[PDB]
């Protein structure tokens, strides 16, 4: 129903916020690894 | 050993805009990335946007896509959040963050209040 | 160097494991929301 | 009110294979998904693979891509992990998990030991 869809959407969006945070952290480290690779 | 200081908060009508800034100073500082989080009373801080320090790659949560833009300047160790098309539900304390090591904890600033209130 | 690259790779992979976990959780809820949408 | 019971662990040489199973029973159970985690002594449980319950969509961590395959059967409330091309570094206790609500905690089983040891 209406409330089930609305509430589950809110819970999905909270997980998605954490997901984006981890994507940011992961990409930042990938870029660091690439930079260190160039120093070799 | 690094301090983070925000600026740019305030009170706008729905549809308005604000530009948040955050400067890092102290011991020499080269983070993995910086970002912005937000918090409403009684809840935990939630991610809003982040930028990688080397590449400048940006990330946004779905509720601000197409409205907010993050950027950074390595020369001044400063990150910015341009907040357009503001809505009442964006009302929160916005916090600046630095991803500096692998402890799982970021370094944070002291927050700036953002209020979006429909007055008429 | 060698050890910096190896260790940072390990830390990246730990974040990537958590990222995949959140992707799994997010997609599972998206599928539930789609199913509830069909009941309406 | 739901119990999770694994099976299928053991001791193999490098290059060998194992099939893990996990059955959920008890009160009627319709999770968001099920998955597999692993743990070595002194460390936290880490994600290995997951499958969504409705769609059957699969997720794998980079260290097992192309070697492990997850599947599930809704009729029997059972999830499976086919583990091929096993390496010594896969040695761990493997745990079954159910993503059942929005508390942030999954329901877990009691673990099955997987040892990959090069004997000669």
């Amino acid at each position: 129903l209406e409330e089930e869809l609305k509430q589950l959407e809110e819970e999905l969006q909270a997980i998605e916020e954490q997901l984006a945070q981890l994507q940011w952290k992961a990409q930042a480290r990938k870029e660091k690894l690439a930079q260190l690779k160039e120093k070799l | 050993q690094v301090q983070l200081q925000e600026s740019g908060g305030g009170l706008v009508q729905p549809g308005g805009s604000l530009r948040l800034s955050c400067i890092a100073s102290g011991r020499t500082f080269n983070p993995y990335g910086m970002g912005w989080f937000r918090q409403v009373p009684g809840k935990e801080r939630t991610f809003v946007s982040g930028i990688t320090w080397i590449g400048g790659t940006t990330y946004y949560v779905n509720s601000v896509k197409g409205r907010f833009t993050i950027s950074r300047d390595r020369a001044k160790n400063t990150v910015y959040l341009q907040m357009n098309s503001l809505k009442p539900e964006d009302t929160a304390v916005y916090y600046c963050a630095a991803d500096k090591d692998n402890t799982g904890y970021n370094y944070w600033g002291q927050g700036t209040q953002v209020t979006v209130s429909s007055f008429g």
